[PDB]
């Protein structure tokens, strides 16, 4: 059960003329902001995405991004032609914080460059990851004699942000806890042994991501289930599927047992054909 | 008030310390407090600066004792000289949303007349007009700053010359054709005061932002006096 | 420094013929954030695809959900086309009822 708040930054420079810059911000697995090249302002996906900021607060923050994203995109322009660096470039922020029960809470800033990590900032200051281009130096001692973006930043992090999460948190509680049944059935796929067939039990439209998938035959579970990644759906719900291994004529017996939270205490039983 | 220095005067023995008290207001997260000292001669010098992230500033006799939650910064002087005897001043640089240009206008307390116990002049009269000269070497030719001191009253910013607009900026309220400059970012540079009055009486600063250290510095100041 | 991406085509609802569903298309493991997606029916285009706001994992790595309405048939054919950078030919990922 935890909602850390994740603001993702993708800048992209193609050449001199050319130039992206577009935002995104995740509570837990769900998206509440969304921040485009063509807007002039973050746009709330949710209801509660504001959460109990006032509208002069969000007024403020807004303001901050907006020049932000200015002067980003002019200063690393100009680090790049001092450097003589080679474009296309590609910059990556991530950055947010998490709240803990006891008022307590942790921040985050993390930079990186051509999928790389570079450097983030830790606690007043900006420090490289161990392997950097030396360059990265030159950044971090120019960001580090700024004032107002240390400040801001620290402000964001520490005094903005954990204050900001804990309003989401009680603003959108009813849809965070939300509880979304799954929704199985079951299909077969020649095996790359010959002589066999793979079985595999899909599972869609569940929430939240937490979720028990088994190949039981009777009350004996299968230990040959092979659980696979977690897709995501578009509208907020998680997919899975679980294969198991089995000799052609074995398939009868075989049911797939799905545990979720949404179920109200009875599992999911859904047998062969 | 933006800067409130409780204290009108405060006379103390030589050889002993004394401390003198201001209280800001601000919403800013980020900002910049400045303690400056007014000789007799009316020139204007800078002591210390205090930052609202750092911690305690000491230079020299001079220190600053910082409570960030009550807003108060409040200077303290050593072992006090003669020399010391001045009127000292309360100052608070806010930001903008673009962090802290070199337009950044510099808010002054009413001041503290401290006694320690044991420059041009020029004279005009009502209806004519003077030319205020502004002397400084460095730092910063980017923006060149006037500010008007009256006894009684805190120092105000009346205005400042943008030389990348090659334009007079005015402050709010001040009626345009009361004040102008003319020259270069060069010494040559001088304010005009056109339809003088009895109540344009005071001490006039040039000033400008330092480009090594993060200051105002105020040029020496003119003496005008006008008489009916 | 450049990824290839990863494609996975599966479908919303359970794919029974003739009742309408929604079909996902979701791509990972790229890099550079430019990529050209297009779903496709019997081999043409869908005109109308939807599709999420580009994030990234932990790892940097790009990914992207596209979706769009779709009512499975026993000869309608579906598959996902993806030109990336990092790739010369498009690759092309058909979807399978049974996987
Ligand atoms: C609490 C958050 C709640 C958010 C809820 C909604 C979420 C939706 C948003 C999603 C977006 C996610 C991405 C953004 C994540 C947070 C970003 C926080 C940005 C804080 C910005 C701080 C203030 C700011 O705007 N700084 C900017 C403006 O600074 C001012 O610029 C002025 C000129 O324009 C002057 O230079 C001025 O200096 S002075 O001397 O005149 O005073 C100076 O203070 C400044 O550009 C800050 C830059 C920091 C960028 C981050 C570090 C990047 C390092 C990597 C680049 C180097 C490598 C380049 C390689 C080619
Ligand atoms: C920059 O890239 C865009 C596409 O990214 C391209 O259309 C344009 O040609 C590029 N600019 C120049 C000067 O090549
Ligand atoms: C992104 O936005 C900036 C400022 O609004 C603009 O100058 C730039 O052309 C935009 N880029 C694209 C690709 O739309
Ligand atoms: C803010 O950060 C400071 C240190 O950076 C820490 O002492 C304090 O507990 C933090 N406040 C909150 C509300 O997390």
């Amino acid at each position: 059960r935890l909602f850390p708040l994740r603001c993702l930054q993708i800048s992209s420079f193609a050449n001199s003329s050319w130039t992206r810059t577009d935002g995104l911000a995740w509570l837990g697995e769900l998206q509440t902001h969304s921040w485009s090249n063509d807007s002039d302002t973050v746009r709330s996906l949710k209801p509660w995405s504001q959460g109990t900021f006032s509208d002069q607060q969000w007024e403020t923050l807004q303001h901050i991004f907006r020049v932000y994203r200015s002067s980003f995109t002019r200063d690393v322009k100009e680090f790049a032609k001092m450097l003589r660096l080679s474009y296309p470039l590609e910059l990556q922020v991530s950055a947010g914080c998490e709240v803990h029960p006891g008022n307590a809470s942790n921040n985050f800033f993390h930079v990186a460059f051509q999928g790389k990590d570079i450097l983030s900032f830790q606690g007043t200051s900006w420090e490289p990851t161990q392997e950097a281009p030396l360059w990265v130096n030159l950044a971090i001692q120019v960001l580090n004699q700024d004032k107002w973006t240390r400040e801001t930043v620290q402000w964001l992090l520490n005094g903005t942000c954990p204050q900001f999460v804990s309003g989401l948190l009680e603003s959108g509680k009813s849809e965070l806890k939300k509880q979304e049944k799954p929704v199985a059935w079951l299909s077969s796929v020649p095996s790359s042994a010959h002589g066999h067939r793979q079985l595999v039990c899909h599972v869609s439209g569940f929430y939240p991501k937490p979720v028990w998938v088994m190949w039981m035959r009777g009350d004996q579970e299968q230990q040959g289930t092979h659980r696979g990644d977690f897709l995501p759906n578009a509208d907020e719900t998680w997919y899975l599927q679980a294969t198991l291994d089995v000799e052609a004529g074995e398939e009868a017996g075989l049911a797939c047992r799905v545990k979720h939270s949404s179920l109200g205490g009875q599992d999911i039983i859904l047998y062969w054909s | 008030q933006k800067v409130t220095q409780a204290q009108s005067s405060v006379s103390m023995p030589v050889r002993k310390a004394v401390t003198l008290n201001c209280l800001y207001e601000t919403s800013w997260w980020s900002y910049y407090i400045f303690w400056y000292k007014q000789l007799p001669s009316k020139e204007m010098i800078f002591l210390i600066r205090q930052g609202s992230d750092e911690q305690n500033a000491k230079s020299g006799r001079y220190s600053v004792n910082f409570k960030k939650a009550a807003k108060s910064v409040a200077l303290t002087i050593s072992a006090l000289q003669l020399e010391d005897s001045a009127k000292y001043f309360c100052a608070l640089g806010e930001p903008s949303y673009w962090g802290f240009p070199r337009t950044t206008r510099v808010i002054f307390g009413k001041g503290t007349r401290v006694t320690v116990e044991p420059t041009k002049s020029v004279i005009r009269q009502t209806g004519s007009s003077a030319e205020i000269t502004c002397d400084l070497a460095e730092g910063s030719t980017g923006y060149i700053h006037w500010y008007l001191h009256q006894e009684g009253k805190a120092p105000q910013r009346l205005l400042y010359y943008d030389s990348y607009t090659s334009s007079v900026v005015l402050e709010s309220g001040i009626s345009p054709g009361k004040y102008d400059t003319y020259g270069s970012t060069r010494k040559n540079l001088r304010m005009i005061l056109r339809n003088l009055i009895e109540n344009d009486s005071g001490v006039y600063y040039c000033a400008t932002w330092d480009e090594k250290y993060y200051k105002k510095l105020f040029g020496s100041g003119t003496k005008l006096i006008i008489t009916d | 420094i450049q990824k290839t991406p990863q494609i996975q085509v599966y479908s919303r609802h359970p794919p029974e013929n003739g009742k309408p569903n929604i079909l996902n298309c979701y791509v990972t493991q790229f890099h550079p954030p430019h990529i050209e997606i297009q779903m496709l029916k019997n081999g043409k285009k869908i005109p109308k695809v939807e599709m999420s706001d580009m994030s990234f994992s932990k790892d940097w790595s790009f990914y992207i959900l596209a979706h769009t309405e779709f009512t499975p048939t026993e000869t309608d054919t579906y598959a996902c086309r993806v030109k990336h950078a990092s790739m010369a030919e498009p690759k092309t990922v058909y979807w399978d009822r049974d996987m």
